[PDB]
């Protein structure tokens, strides 16, 4: 759908610069004037340059737009933590497919952050989720980089397959990863095992709580 | 000081209309027009349209096959967008933002997520999830609320009225296998604060209408 190719990735490590293409014809940027984009989760893009090679206000000198025929690109200098996001180009468009277009938008890693393991907490159900007749372990993972883990439950000592949900880390505050991971279970259940677990798997290693009624 | 300011979430049955509002400020309304651009989650960015507060003029996107019509008023230095026949590919943060010529589309309001369901809206159960010796890690204690079976997105969780922020995540939603959502928010928290300190959880489902203030006690 974008009329606009942007590359879908984009990473550096901390002070490197990194670029981002944008590519399109005559009649968007061979033609016309381009814009750039950043958008963090949750927000509203924010225009970053505009006029190919203008900053607004707020906008520090380290990010740097330019053109060269029917391309663009984005240069981030100085590559920070707080950089990682979705950029997007757009241009006006003389043709058909215009007056206004955008390209599909690049995620920037940056990588070289320091490692580190997760915490995990595990929550039994609240009293007052089992005097509703539910239950739910919720287990909650923080401070760990890379942002990528996988979840495994047990009951006493036996996988558990089914009522398990979980979440795609997401950066905290602090820039390190976070995840959730929840199993629902009946009442019965809970207190019909000696203890339940949920092992975290990071980087090859596992950490693992367990709880009990 | 620009600022636009969208209404707030939405839920829609398929065939309804939805209409987003968007107010102006810190600029002369008339002196820029207004665009909007659809996000679907996880997604990219979607044109829909623009209009010239100041003369009228009007250009929408094709494939959305004239069932957008965008609008102004000019006394409330409000503008709106509606969208007839609404179906699940509908699904959207839906953003105003104002355009120009040289600046392009430039500031942008904080978005409405309007989403196309025939279920219907159904606010959250909160529970707490209390701190214990179980929860505490060589002085810090974790605490938090668990926000669960709610619908549509989204929902907001503060602490203790916006006071208590260190330390705060609330994670993404997840959606069940029943077509409801549920999330958490936790708070790491000094071992000793827990004595003498009082933590509430301030969940706000504005979907449904719905504010639950959860505290959050030793077991």
């Amino acid at each position: 759908q974008s009329v606009l190719t942007q590359p879908p990735s984009a990473s550096g490590t901390p002070g490197q610069r990194v670029t981002i293409s944008c590519s399109g014809s005559s009649s968007n940027i061979g033609s016309n004037y381009v814009y750039w984009y950043q958008q963090f989760p949750g927000t509203a893009p924010k225009l970053l340059i505009y006029g190919n090679n203008q900053r607004p206000s707020g906008v520090p000198d380290r990010f740097s737009g330019s053109k060269s025929g029917t391309s663009a690109s984005l240069a981030i200098s100085g590559l920070r933590s707080e950089d990682e996001a979705d950029y997007y180009c757009a241009a006006w468009d003389d043709s058909l497919s215009g007056p206004w277009v955008f390209g599909g938008g690049t995620q920037v890693t940056v990588l070289g952050q320091p490692k580190a393991a997760p915490s995990v907490t595990l929550f039994p159900p609240s009293s007052e989720e089992l005097q509703a007749n539910k239950a739910t372990l919720v287990c909650l993972i923080s401070d760990f980089y890379p942002g990528a883990v996988t979840v495994a439950w047990k009951a006493d000592s036996s996988p558990v397959k089914a009522g398990v949900e979980t979440t795609t880390p997401s950066k905290q505050s602090n820039n390190k990863y976070a995840a959730s991971s929840y199993l629902s279970l009946t009442p019965e259940q809970w207190k019909s095992h000696r203890s339940y677990s949920c092992q975290v798997t990071h980087e090859g290693s596992t950490v693992e709580k367990t709880v009990a009624p | 000081q620009v600022q636009l300011v969208q209404s707030g979430a939405e839920v829609k049955k398929p065939g309804a209309s939805v209409k987003v509002s968007c107010k102006a400020s810190g600029y002369i309304f008339t002196s820029h027009g207004i665009s909007w651009v659809r996000q679907a989650p996880g997604q990219g960015l979607e044109w829909m349209g623009w209009i010239s507060v100041y003369n009228g003029y009007t250009n929408y996107a094709q494939n959305l096959q004239g069932r957008v019509t965008m609008t102004t008023d000019t006394s409330t230095s409000t503008a709106y967008m509606e969208l007839r026949s609404l179906r699940s590919d509908d699904t959207a943060v839906y953003f105003c933002a104002r355009a120009s010529q040289i600046r392009g589309v430039d500031y942008w309001g904080q978005g409405t997520l309007v989403t196309v369901s025939s279920a219907s809206t159904k606010g959250p159960s909160v529970f707490p999830l209390a701190p214990s010796s179980k929860s505490t890690s060589g002085g810090t204690a974790a605490l938090g609320c668990l926000v669960k079976d709610y619908f549509p997105e989204p929902v907001t969780v503060s602490w203790n009225s916006g006071a208590l922020t260190s330390g705060v995540h609330t994670f993404p939603a997840v959606l069940q296998s029943s077509g409801l959502y549920s999330l958490s928010s936790v708070v790491t928290v000094p071992s000793s604060s827990l004595g003498t300190q009082t933590y509430i959880c301030n969940v706000n489902h504005k979907p449904s209408n719905t504010k639950v203030d959860k505290r959050v006690e030793p077991k």
